[PDB]
């Protein structure tokens, strides 16, 4: 019974290794070879803001290029104004402990996630002023992790216990559950054309998503240790990872294996969070070593060192005009870098 | 430009009020002391403090709030979760000091209570907190070593050949057998805990039980070493 | 001959003491983490009084010395007034640093509640308004100086010279001594309960001093050096009025004094914040 | 992809020597800890032992110490375990366990649901 | 029957995974080029901006 389907199930997965062996006709960094040098890249602090308590964890831009949501672990979640460093609200917390923040792309609704397993949605259009909780969402029972809105109407979750749900914010209820993943999943990247996303857990697999068929359909298998931020390309055809062995990947969801790994021996620490820039040539990774490097996504060669914060860079946010890059880390202050 | 200028207005009156907001919490925060309670199924993590007993409920988390001498705890019991903790304990770093409660009646399962102690102590990002120590259920070690079958020497080969610390003080009304063991199942996380040797943080074990009103004081009383050595390090005293 | 020589030594003592009180100044200004903590702003007080002290107080003693006469008669007066001010202002405000270390070592629970940034700035300023109303309103009404080529040679007179010494340096080291002591008392236990755990660790391992010396050191290292400078120049400034001790003796003492402001800076500075900061401004490392 | 592959086993005596190997595919062996993690039959996982990237520190579980051997080659990329001395009562399956991150010192992989970082493991029956 | 009841899904998983249609790397790899030559001078991070068009300068 359990001998006969692991054996077929590892005939299978051989087959998936020939598949992805015959297919590699060449590697990237070959065909590149061919390609100008981006060069030292320095950028500076044009603005630092103040007023966080206790540790950033999690921040999220806002499509306007203007507002970015901050959420910290004092029970306060700030949203700033990015050009005249002015504190547009602040608004008190349940639950001390928070792990994930989100901002709509309405600019309607923000939404905060933590160790309570709910994800609570705020509204900021409020006639009386004052922000108020809009619903609080009890489906899952591991912690929640990242959480990103489609629209003003679906949100989707990334939890602990191994499941990402899609809820259904008008109903209050989980309207496509996802339940592939082995470990503990950390952070989900929404595509461009928000049909498809990708999570990476800590089984070291990423998986590909469809939101409306409910199933996955492709697996990553190049890492060697727990995946904590994704972020895909631009065009939506491939994703960035980064893990644990201080190594970012690059996959492609045609190809179906890694493309380029980006390592270098004098840096062993984690990665925390990694965002793709405006057009894509430079890869942006918050590693665990208190410094951003800017990796070079066609070349694997680090442009640039942004070390500026005290104390581990939690996550690295980029507009979406690409016009500036905040990172925030555990000393509670927002470093924006152009 | 003159609208410009009069938009301007607007943003700074409404940051000056969210700023004067954020100072009056600034003294809250400053003031709160927190704790994460981490500690086994079988032994009363819940059962250490029945001294206040104010006891919140969430969802998943449990926060247990406790006054003592006009100093505020907040201590968060973390709940229905996962079994993989080497996630969410990241989220805890910034905490004072770390309550671990362990249940020593159960030799076999108290070999799974030093390894979760040692990845605690030796996790990169608990270095800089100090871990408080509760050796759980002592009148039960009393009544179990009555039995006449030592379950401690099958699980620990050392104990059969070990002597009581001379620095410790056995108290009056207990068997000197008993006193042999308490003190042996202290060492062995104390053996862990000195294996390192980074000075910054420390292991203060206590020898609680199901029914003690002195809890609250010694979590009190520990907070003071835990804040003294911090300024003694900062100065380069110690 | 010997004027060559002691002009070096002289001339790198204000240097010195330039480059250290500046390094401070600069490393606080341009970091905002050495400006959160409220203990730091005491030493930025310690620095600016140690700073006035190589701007304002050093270079013309220093001249008139190699000279041998003062060069500007009327400016005697007003230096007077600006050597106790800035002499006392470096004493209290190492007497507030030790206040502030006693309070937070003792009780470090209320340290955290009742030490606002607010009343840090009100220990600040008792300790500049007492050297400003032990200085400039005694010397320009002139009590010390109605004792019964032009020279500064201001002999302070029996009323002023006491009192000023008791306010200045006396009170200041009364503190300073029963405070470091109650803190050796705290840092000895702490180091015995720190024995307790490692000698029971070390007994379990077989079975199956140089914390100490570092507690004596730090404190030995703060206390010697400030009261060895300033000790054989108080003692000297009561008795000389009421007595005995050259002028050319006399003086050398003063520099001690001075010279105990070049070596503040390190040691109150040394701390691994200040260090990377030192090493950024610099640009050394 | 990481994978582990247990190997060797089966139905022995106590008192006779069996040696376990571990094969680990996928990832770079020096640079992390290892350790050895079993399940007796209705009951919990339990930590056996573990060795360090050099190999120096070598820690064992006290019901079971001194009668276990763990060599971690390097180059071969394998994970022996020798087991001399068997008893009737310690019979169990054997999982090979890798601590999730490079250059630490701490592990957490005692979790029975679902870590995936183990292998399938290799059923070692003793019967007297 | 529980694990034979997850053996069953991840047996059913890998074959809608195998089944996919593969690109080769070499022609994937030159559509990446393409996008990021064509949206080269649209970045303000890869192309440094003057202080009058940059809205944080
Ligand atoms: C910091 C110091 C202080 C020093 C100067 C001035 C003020 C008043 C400021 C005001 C409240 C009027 O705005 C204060 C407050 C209060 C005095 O009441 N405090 C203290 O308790 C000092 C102290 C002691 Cl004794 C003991 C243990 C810790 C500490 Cl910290
Ligand atoms: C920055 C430090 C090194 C500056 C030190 C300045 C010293 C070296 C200068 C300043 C004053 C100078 C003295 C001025 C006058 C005289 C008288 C002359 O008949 C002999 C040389 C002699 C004695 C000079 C020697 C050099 C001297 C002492
Ligand atoms: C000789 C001694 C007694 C004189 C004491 C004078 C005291 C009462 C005066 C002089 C300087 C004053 C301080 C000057 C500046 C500030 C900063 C302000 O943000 C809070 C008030 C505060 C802190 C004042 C408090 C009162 C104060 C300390
Ligand atoms: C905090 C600091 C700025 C306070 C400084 C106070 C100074 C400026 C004040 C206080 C005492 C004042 C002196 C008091 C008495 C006299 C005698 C008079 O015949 C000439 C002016 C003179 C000499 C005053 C000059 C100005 C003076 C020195
Ligand atoms: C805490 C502060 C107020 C203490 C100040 C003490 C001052 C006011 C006291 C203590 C010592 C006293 C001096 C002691 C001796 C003499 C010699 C006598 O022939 C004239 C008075 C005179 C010069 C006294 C003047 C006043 C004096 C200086
Ligand atoms: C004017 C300046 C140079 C004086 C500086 C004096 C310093 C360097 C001297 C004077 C007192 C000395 C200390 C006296 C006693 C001890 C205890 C001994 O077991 C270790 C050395 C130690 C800790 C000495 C270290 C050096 C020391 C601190
Ligand atoms: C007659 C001249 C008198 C000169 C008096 C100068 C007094 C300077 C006091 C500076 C106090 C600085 C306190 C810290 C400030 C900060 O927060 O950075
Ligand atoms: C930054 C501090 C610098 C200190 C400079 C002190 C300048 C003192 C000048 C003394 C000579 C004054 C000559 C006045 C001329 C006169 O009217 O007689
Ligand atoms: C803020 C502190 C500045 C200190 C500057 C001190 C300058 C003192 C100059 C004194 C000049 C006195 C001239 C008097 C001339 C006369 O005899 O009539
Ligand atoms: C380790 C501390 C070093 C302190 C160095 C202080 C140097 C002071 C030098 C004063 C020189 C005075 C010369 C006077 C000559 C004379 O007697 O006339
Ligand atoms: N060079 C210091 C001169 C001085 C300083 C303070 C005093 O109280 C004093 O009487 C003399």
């Amino acid at each position: 019974e359990l001998d006969q389907l692991r054996q077929e199930a590892e005939q299978l997965k051989n087959q998936i290794r020939d598949a992805r062996k015959a297919c590699a006709d060449a590697t990237l960094s070959q065909i590149t070879n061919n390609i100008d040098p981006v060069g030292r890249i320095q950028m500076r602090t044009r603005r630092t803001l103040r007023g966080h308590l206790a540790k950033i964890y999690a921040m999220h831009w806002g499509t306007d290029s203007r507002l970015l949501v901050s959420a910290s672990q004092d029970g306060k979640l700030i949203i700033w104004d990015s050009y005249t460093t002015n504190k547009v609200h602040a608004i008190p917390l349940r639950s001390s402990w928070v792990m994930t923040c989100a901002y709509a792309p309405s600019g309607n609704y923000v939404a905060c996630g933590g160790l309570d397993n709910i994800c609570s949605i705020y509204n900021l259009k409020t006639r009386e002023g004052n922000v108020r909780v809009s619903r609080e969402l009890a489906g899952h029972t591991g912690y929640l992790s990242c959480c990103r809105f489609l629209d003003d109407n679906q949100i989707v979750t990334s939890s602990g216990d191994t499941t990402c749900a899609l809820w259904d914010i008008e109903t209050g209820q989980q309207t496509t559950t996802f339940t592939g993943h082995t470990g503990d999943v950390m952070s989900l990247s929404l595509a461009p054309d928000t049909r498809l996303f990708v999570s990476g857990a800590c089984d070291a697999s990423a998986k590909l998503w469809d939101v409306r068929e409910g199933m996955c359909r492709q697996t990553f298998t190049g890492h060697e240790s727990d995946i904590n931020a994704i972020c895909f390309f631009p065009n939506g055809n491939a994703f960035a990872t980064g893990s644990d062995d201080a190594t970012c990947r690059l996959f492609d969801l045609r190809a179906d294996q890694e493309l380029m790994t980006y390592s270098h021996d004098n840096i062993i620490c984690g990665i925390t969070s990694v965002s793709f820039s405006k057009s894509g040539r430079l890869l942006l990774a918050g590693y665990d070593d208190f410094n951003c490097n800017v990796w070079d996504a066609l070349k694997a060669d680090r442009a640039g060192v942004l070390a500026g914060h005290d104390n581990r860079v939690s996550c690295l946010g980029v507009t979406d005009d690409g016009m500036a890059v905040a990172t925030g880390s555990w000393d509670s202050f927002l470093k924006i870098w152009n | 430009t003159e609208d410009q200028r009069n938009e301007e207005k607007a943003q700074r009156e409404a940051n000056k009020m969210i700023e004067k907001q954020l100072q009056k919490d600034k003294q809250v925060y400053r003031a709160t002391h927190r704790l994460l309670l981490l500690g086994a199924d079988n032994s009363g993590k819940s059962t250490i403090v029945k001294q206040m007993r104010i006891y919140h409920v969430n969802s998943g988390i449990f926060e247990t709030k406790f006054q003592v001498d006009k100093v505020n705890f907040h201590m968060f019991d973390v709940g229905a979760q996962r079994d993989e903790r080497r996630k969410w304990i990241q989220c805890f770093n910034d905490v004072t000091a770390i309550i671990f409660v362990v249940d020593s009646s159960d030799y076999n399962r108290l070999q799974e209570a030093l390894n979760d102690f040692k990845s605690i102590w030796n996790n990169k990002w608990l270095r800089t907190i100090s871990v408080i120590l509760f050796l759980n259920k002592q009148d039960l070690l009393a009544e179990k070593v009555l039995a006449g079958k030592s379950k401690i020497e099958d699980y620990f080969p050392e104990f059969a050949r070990y002597t009581t610390p001379e620095d410790a003080t056995p108290e009056p009304g207990e068997d000197p057998r008993v006193t042999r063991a308490k003190y042996f199942i202290r060492d062995e996380f104390l053996r862990i805990s000195t294996a390192s040797g980074d000075g910054r943080h420390y292991c203060y074990p206590h020898f609680t039980c199901s029914v003690d009103t002195e809890n609250a004081r010694r979590i009190f009383n520990d907070c003071r070493d835990i804040i003294q050595r911090m300024h003694l390090r900062q100065y380069e005293l110690l | 001959s010997v004027r060559i020589l002691t002009a070096c030594f002289l001339s790198l003592l204000i240097l010195s003491t330039l480059l250290g009180n500046t390094l401070v100044c600069a490393a606080v200004i341009r970091f905002r983490h050495l400006r959160s903590k409220v203990t730091n702003f005491f030493v930025i007080s310690l620095a600016v009084s140690d700073l006035l002290v190589a701007v304002l107080v050093m270079p013309w003693k220093a001249v008139a010395e190699i000279a041998g006469f003062w060069p500007f008669g009327s400016f005697c007066n007003i230096w007077v007034a600006f050597d106790i001010m800035c002499s006392t202002a470096s004493i209290l405000n190492l007497c507030v640093i030790s206040v502030d270390r006693y309070w937070a070592i003792s009780s470090p629970f209320r340290y955290e509640r009742k030490m606002t940034p607010k009343a840090a700035f009100i220990l600040i300023s008792v300790a500049w308004t007492l050297s400003v109303l032990i200085s400039f309103i005694p010397v320009q009404l002139s009590w010390h100086k109605a004792k019964p080529i032009d020279n500064c040679d201001s002999s302070l007179s029996r009323t002023y010279a006491i009192s000023s010494s008791v306010i200045s340096f006396y009170i200041p080291v009364a503190i300073m001594i029963v405070t470091y002591t109650r803190i050796y008392r705290i840092a000895q236990k702490q180091i015995r309960r720190i024995a307790a755990l490692e000698r029971a660790a070390v007994h379990a391992k077989n079975c199956q001093f140089k914390r100490e010396t570092k507690v004596l050191k730090t404190l030995s290292v703060i206390m010697g050096v400030f009261v060895c400078c300033w000790l054989p120049f108080f003692i000297l400034n009561c008795i000389l009025p009421f007595c005995c001790i050259d002028s050319n003796t006399f003086d050398v003492f003063v520099w001690f004094g001075w010279a105990n402001s070049s070596l503040n800076p390190i040691i109150y500075a040394f701390n691994a914040d200040f260090r990377k900061a030192f090493s950024t401004l610099l640009g050394c490392y | 992809q990481v994978q582990l592959q247990e190997s060797g086993g089966g139905l022995v005596q106590p008192g006779g020597s069996l040696r376990l190997s571990c094969a680990a595919s996928g990832f770079t062996f020096s640079n992390y800890k290892m350790n050895w993690v079993r399940q007796a039959p209705g009951k919990g996982l339990e930590w056996v032992s573990d060795i360090s990237q050099s190999g120096a520190s070598i820690s064992y579980t006290g019901s079971v110490k001194g009668r276990f051997t763990i060599s971690r080659d390097n180059a071969k990329n394998t994970l022996y375990l020798q087991m001399n001395s068997l008893k009737p009562e310690d019979t169990a399956v054997y999982y090979c366990a890798r601590c999730p991150a490079p250059f630490t010192r701490d592990c957490f992989d005692v979790t029975s649901t679902t870590y995936a970082y183990r292998g399938q493991g290799t059923q070692v029956t003793v019967s007297s | 029957t529980a694990s034979i009841a997850q053996a069953r899904k991840l047996v059913e998983q890998l074959k809608m995974e195998a089944n996919i249609d593969r690109i080769k790397v070499s022609k994937a790899a030159a559509d990446l080029m393409a996008y990021c030559e064509a949206h080269a001078k649209e970045d303000p991070l890869l192309t440094p901006v003057p202080a009058s068009e940059n809205p944080f300068r």
